[PDB]
C-alpha cells in the first residue's frame, strides 16, 4: 500500500517533488535537494563543548599577544600581529561561528552533534595531508585573507537551485545552511592553520574538491 | 512554450538517466550501421562506442527538459557538463 | 472578535457571517488559556501579503490548486485568522538544510 | 527521564526531570493544567496533535512516530523517505490514510483528464512513461558542425 | 500500412474523457443508418446502402470506402449513426440519472439547495468533484419541496427569496430501466394521505436535464463542453465500424427493428400504452447493447 | 514463481528504467497508426493519403491533425469506448488554450 500511494512522486528538474498532478508535495526534496546516496553522518563542531573550549579552537585575535596565530603556523605570522584589518574579518568570521553554534543549538535542542550530510570534509582534508605531503613543521603560505575569503566565495558556488529571482535565491540559501555550517566549522582559519596545517595549495584543492562533490550529491530530475 | 537559451534554470550538469537514454538510443543507431563520429580506436560494441563519442563530445543531440508547468529548456549534448 | 465561556446558541452563532466585508471570530475562552503556536512541535506560519503570493505563484510557476492546503478552521490559521485563498510561509527547521520554507493555501 | 541540557559553561549535561505519563489522551484539557509545561507535552496520538496544534505539528508528530516504528526495532532509514511519506499524508490540510467499465462511464460523465505520466496508462498507449529516463525528450541538434 | 503520412507524427499527453452529445455524434458521422440489413439489393448478395457499408468500413479487399480508400487493413473503422424514434437511457448511467434527478427540482430544474443553507455551502466548497456531487446529493435527497423563499444567513425573522417555483418533489425508485416518481402532500396528518406514484418518462428528465444551469450541473460535476447532464440520455447512437465487430450487429439489428417500429406506430396514430412498451422494448435492447459492449477485454 | 509482476515493476520504476518497463510490458499487438483530429482528439480523421487530404468531417478542419501510433487493442479499446457513447479524447498537448 505505501508503494501504490507513493509511486508516482517523482523529482522535477525545478527541484521540486510532485505527484502526477503537479501538486507540491515537497518544494525541495528532501529539504536540501540531496540524494540519499550521497550523504554521510558527520559531526558539526561548533555545536558541542564548553564556550571557552570552543573559543579556544576557534578565536583568532590579532591584536593580542596571546591569541594570535604564532608565527610558526604562518608565514605572516609576524607581519600580521597587530594588524587591524585583518582583524575585522577575523572578528566576522568569529560572529558568523558563534551565530551558527546558536542556531544549531536550537535545531538540535539536544546537543546531537553527528548528522547526514553531503561531502565528507574530514577525508577530503586527510586526502588533501596525504596527497600534498603536508610538513606539520613549517608555517603554511596560506593568508588570512586566502582563507577566509576563500570559505566564503565557495558558499557561493554549492548550487542546488539556479532561479535568477529572489525567491528561489532564499531557497538556495536555506537549502545549504546546515551544510554551511558543517563547512565554516571545519575550514575556519586557526583549524586550517593550527589543526590541518594546510598549504595554499592544498587548501585551493580542499575547496575545489569540496565543490565538485557537493556538486554531485544533488538529486538528479527525474529520479522516482 | 519553451524558455530561451539565456535565463535557464535548470542544472548544466547532465544526469544520469540522460546519459543512460543518450547512450541508449546511439548505440541503438550505431547498432543499425549509422555512421559513427569518432575514431574507432578499436571498438566493436555498440554502446562503448557511444561512450567514446560521449566523451568525445561529437554526439549531436539535443535534451529536452519539461517543466512541470508545460514550459522547457533545450540543452544540447555538447553542452552539458559530464559528471 | 469575540471570546465567550461556555457556549453559543444555535442561532446565535447564526448571526455571525452578516456584515461583509466584516468578519467575525469567535473563540472559546478555554481554547485561548494556552498559546498553542508556543508549542515546540508548531512552527511558525507567517500569512503573506497578496502580492508575496502573485510572486510565490509566478516563480513555482503553480496555480493555487498544487499547493499544500491548511484548512481554514486549523487551528493556527484560526489563530492568524486566515481566509480561503491566502497563503501562509511556513518556516520549520530540518535536520537535513536546518531551515526550509513551505507554504500552505487557505481552503 | 535524563535530558541533555547546556550547562552554564556551555557543554551539555544530563539534568534529570521527572516525567508523567499516561493511560488515555485528553489533550486540549490537560495542556491547561497549572503547573506543567504546555510547550512540552506531547502525545502519540497524532489525531489530536492535529486538532489542537494544527496541521504542520500533526505532521511533525506523524513523522516522529513512524520514525519510532523503525528505530524500535534497532534500524535507520533515510530522513528523507519517511519525510516523504508524511508530506504526501498532511498535503490536503489533514491526515490522509495510505491503505473498470463502471469507471470509465464515471470518467466520461465527469469530464476526467488523465495526465498520461503513469507507467499503465503509458504502456495501453504504446508509450514510454514520462518517468527517469522518459522524463525529457530527445531531439536531433539541427544547431552542431 | 507502410505508405506514408504527411501529418506530423507524436505522442498522446493526455487523454480527455466526457460524452458525445447527440449533436457531435450526427457531426462525424458518414451514414444515418435506417434499413437493419447486409448485402441484396431487393435480392444482390453484394452491398447495401443502408447498414454494413454506407461509406463505413469493408471486408471486400477494396482499398475502397468513401474516396478514403486503404486496405482492409490501415482504415480506422468509420462512425455510424442510427438517430432514434425516442429517448432512451444509457444504462450505464441509470443510477446517476437518477441521483441528479433527485438533487434537481423537477418542474424547472434548479438545483434543491444553494448558497443560501449553509451546510451545502461546505458542500459546495468541496474540490474533488465526485466528494462534491456525493455530498450534496446527501443534502438534497431529503428536500421534497422546491422553496421560494428561504431564512437568510442574517437576522432570521426575515426570509429572502430564490428562484422559487414552489412544486412538491418525487420519491423516485428503481424498477428496471424505468425511473418511478411518487409525490404527497404531507407524511400522513390531514389535506392528502396516498401518494401518487408516476413513472418518468426519459423525456420529461432529458426536458428537464436540459433546463438545469451552468453553474448548477458544474457543481455537480459535469462540465459545460465534455460532459453535459443531458447526455446521458440518447437521441443518437453511435454505430461502430465492422473492425468493432468479430454478433454485435445481430443486437443493433434488433435496436432498428424495435426503432423502426416505434416510428411506424407514432405515425399511425396509436394508443398511449402500445407507444410506450415499443419505447420500452427500444431502451432494453438499447441496454442490452451495452450491457453486450462490456467486451472490452 | 518466473514472473514480472507489481512487485517487479516497481524496483523497475525506482530505478528509472523507463524503456526497459515500455519493453517488457508491450504487447508484440502491433503498433497500429491513425490521424487525430487536434481539436476534438478522436480517431475522426479521413486520410486520402494518395491524394494527401485529411477532414475532420464535424470539426470542419484539414489544418489541425496528427499522427500517432497505439497497439490496435488501445484503438479497439477506444472505438469501444465511442460506441458507448464515452469520448476518450487524445490529446498531443499538455498546457492547453492555458
Ligand atoms: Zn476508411
Ligand atoms: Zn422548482
Ligand atoms: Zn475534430
Amino acid at each position: 500500500r505505501l508503494v501504490k500511494a507513493l509511486e508516482d512522486i517523482m523529482v522535477h528538474y525545478d527541484n521540486t517533488t510532485r505527484n502526477s498532478l503537479g501538486n507540491v508535495i515537497q518544494f525541495i526534496y528532501g529539504e536540501d535537494g540531496m540524494d540519499a546516496a550521497h550523504i554521510e553522518k558527520q559531526s558539526l563542531d561548533t555545536i558541542g563543548g564548553s564556550d571557552a573550549a570552543f573559543e579556544k579552537r576557534y578565536r583568532v585575535d590579532l591584536l593580542n599577544t596571546d591569541h594570535t596565530l604564532d608565527p610558526s603556523l604562518l608565514e605572516s605570522g609576524s607581519e600580521i600581529l597587530g594588524d587591524l584589518k585583518l582583524q575585522v574579518l577575523l572578528d566576522e568570521e568569529y560572529k558568523q561561528l558563534v551565530k551558527d553554534r546558536k542556531f544549531l543549538r536550537e535545531v538540535f535542542v539536544d546537543g546531537e552533534a553527528n548528522w547526514p550530510l553531503p561531502v565528507n570534509i574530514r577525508r577530503i582534508i586527510q586526502n588533501a595531508q596525504q596527497t600534498f605531503h603536508i610538513d606539520h613543521t613549517k608555517p603554511s603560505d596560506l593568508t588570512i585573507k586566502d582563507i577566509v575569503l576563500g570559505v566564503k566565495d565557495l558558499q557561493e558556488n554549492l548550487l542546488v537551485l539556479r532561479g535568477k529571482n529572489e525567491i528561489i535565491q532564499n531557497a538556495q540559501r536555506d537549502a545549504v545552511t546546515l551544510f554551511c555550517c558543517l563547512l565554516r566549522s571545519r575550514l575556519a582559519t586557526r583549524r586550517v592553520l593550527q589543526e590541518y596545517r594546510l598549504t595554499k595549495q592544498a587548501f585551493d584543492w580542499v575547496l575545489s574538491n569540496i565543490e565538485a562533490q557537493f556538486l554531485r550529491s544533488v538529486v538528479h530530475p527525474g529520479e522516482m | 512554450k519553451a524558455i530561451p537559451k539565456d535565463q535557464r534554470a535548470t542544472t548544466p550538469y547532465m544526469t544520469k538517466y540522460e546519459r543512460a537514454r543518450i547512450l541508449g538510443t546511439r548505440a541503438l543507431q550505431i547498432s543499425m550501421n549509422a555512421p559513427v563520429f569518432v575514431d574507432l580506436e578499436g571498438e566493436t560494441d555498440p554502446l562503448r562506442i557511444a561512450m567514446k563519442e560521449l566523451a568525445e563530445k561529437k554526439i549531436p543531440l539535443v535534451i529536452r527538459r519539461y517543466l512541470p508547468d508545460g514550459s522547457f529548456e533545450d540543452w544540447s549534448v555538447e553542452e552539458l557538463i559530464v559528471d | 472578535i469575540f471570546v465567550y465561556q461556555n457556549n453559543i446558541t444555535p442561532s446565535a452563532m447564526k448571526l455571525v457571517p452578516s456584515i461583509p466585508p466584516a468578519t467575525i471570530e469567535t473563540f472559546n475562552e478555554a481554547a485561548l488559556v494556552v498559546n498553542i503556536t508556543h508549542h515546540e512541535l508548531v512552527p511558525k506560519h507567517i500569512r503573506l501579503s497578496s502580492d508575496e503570493k502573485r510572486e510565490l505563484l509566478k516563480r513555482y510557476r503553480l496555480k493555487e490548486s498544487q499547493l499544500p492546503r491548511i484548512q481554514r478552521a486549523d487551528p493556527v490559521a484560526l489563530y492568524l485568522g486566515l481566509k480561503r485563498g491566502e497563503v501562509v510561509k511556513i518556516i520549520r527547521k530540518s535536520e537535513t538544510s536546518g531551515r526550509y520554507a513551505s507554504y500552505r493555501i487557505c481552503m | 527521564y535524563d535530558r541533555k541540557v547546556p550547562s552554564p559553561t556551555g557543554e551539555y549535561v544530563k539534568e534529570p526531570e521527572w516525567v508523567l505519563e499516561t493511560d488515555g489522551v485528553n489533550l486540549s484539557e490537560v495542556m491547561t493544567v497549572p503547573g506543567i509545561d504546555p510547550t512540552r507535552i506531547y502525545t502519540n496520538s497524532f489525531i489530536d496533535i492535529m486538532e489542537v496544534l494544527g496541521i504542520e505539528a500533526g505532521r511533525a508528530a506523524l513523522y516522529k512516530e513512524v520514525y519510532n516504528v523503525i528505530a524500535s526495532d534497532g534500524s535507520y532509514v533515510n530522513y528523507r523517505h519517511m519525510a516523504l511519506l508524511v508530506d504526501v499524508m498532511t498535503t490536503q490540510g489533514g491526515l490522509t490514510s495510505v491503505t473498470t467499465v463502471e469507471i470509465l462511464f464515471e470518467a466520461g460523465a465527469s469530464a476526467e483528464l488523465d495526465d498520461c505520466r503513469g507507467v499503465s496508462e503509458n504502456v495501453i498507449l504504446g508509450q514510454m512513461a514520462p518517468i527517469g529516463t522518459g522524463a525529457f525528450d530527445v531531439m536531433i541538434d539541427e544547431e552542431s558542425l | 500500412g507502410q505508405q506514408y503520412s504527411s501529418a506530423p507524427l507524436r505522442t498522446v499527453k493526455e487523454v480527455q474523457f466526457g460524452l458525445f452529445s447527440p449533436e457531435e455524434v450526427r457531426a462525424i458521422s458518414v451514414a444515418k443508418i435506417r434499413f437493419p440489413e447486409t448485402m441484396d439489393e431487393t435480392q444482390t448478395r453484394a452491398k447495401i446502402g443502408g447498414l454494413n457499408d454506407p461509406r463505413l468500413g469493408s471486408i471486400d479487399r477494396n482499398l475502397k470506402c468513401q474516396t478514403c480508400q486503404e486496405g482492409m487493413n490501415e482504415c480506422p473503422g468509420h462512425f455510424g449513426h442510427i438517430d432514434l424514434a425516442k429517448p432512451v437511457f444509457h444504462v450505464g448511467f441509470i443510477a446517476k440519472i437518477k441521483k441528479v434527478c433527485e438533487c434537481v427540482c423537477m418542474h424547472c430544474g434548479k438545483l434543491l439547495l444553494d448558497e443560501h443553507n449553509e451546510l451545502m455551502r461546505q458542500a459546495l466548497a468541496i474540490k474533488d468533484s465526485k466528494k462534491r456531487f456525493a455530498a450534496i446529493w446527501t443534502l438534497c435527497k431529503t428536500k421534497m419541496v422546491c422553496e421560494t423563499d428561504v431564512p437568510s444567513e442574517d437576522d432570521p425573522t426575515q426570509l429572502v427569496s430564490r428562484g422559487g417555483c414552489g412544486n412538491t418533489q418525487p420519491t423516485i425508485r428503481k424498477d428496471g430501466l424505468k425511473l418511478v416518481g411518487s409525490w404527497k402532500k404531507d407524511r400522513a396528518t390531514g389535506d392528502a394521505d396516498e401518494p401518487e406514484l408516476r413513472v418518468l418518462s426519459t423525456e420529461e428528465i432529458l426536458n428537464i436535464f436540459k433546463h438545469i444551469s451552468v453553474k448548477d450541473f458544474t457543481s455537480l460535476g459535469f462540465n459545460e463542453v465534455f460532459s453535459r447532464p443531458e447526455w446521458m440520455i440518447l437521441t443518437c447512437l453511435p454505430v461502430p465500424p465492422p473492425p468493432v465487430r468479430p454478433d454485435l450487429t445481430f443486437k443493433l439489428a434488433d435496436i432498428l427493428k424495435a426503432n423502426i417500429s416505434l416510428e411506424t406506430l407514432e405515425h399511425n396514430g396509436a394508443p398511449h400504452h402500445a407507444i410506450e412498451e415499443a419505447e420500452s422494448l427500444l431502451q432494453f435492447h438499447v441496454a442490452t447493447y451495452m450491457d453486450s459492449i462490456r467486451a472490452r477485454l | 514463481g518466473l514472473r514480472f509482476g507489481e512487485m517487479e515493476r516497481d524496483c523497475m520504476i525506482a530505478h528509472g528504467a523507463a524503456s526497459f518497463l515500455k519493453e517488457r510490458l508491450m504487447e508484440a499487438s502491433d503498433a497500429f497508426r491513425v490521424h487525430i483530429c487536434g481539436i476534438c482528439g478522436l480517431m475522426t480523421v479521413i486520410a486520402k493519403l494518395n491524394h494527401n487530404q485529411f477532414e475532420c468531417k464535424g470539426c470542419d478542419n484539414k489544418i489541425d491533425i496528427y499522427q500517432i501510433h497505439i497497439p490496435y487493442a488501445a484503438k479497439l479499446l477506444f472505438q469501444e469506448l465511442m460506441a458507448m457513447n464515452i469520448t476518450p479524447r487524445l490529446y498531443t498537448d499538455r498546457s492547453r488554450d492555458f
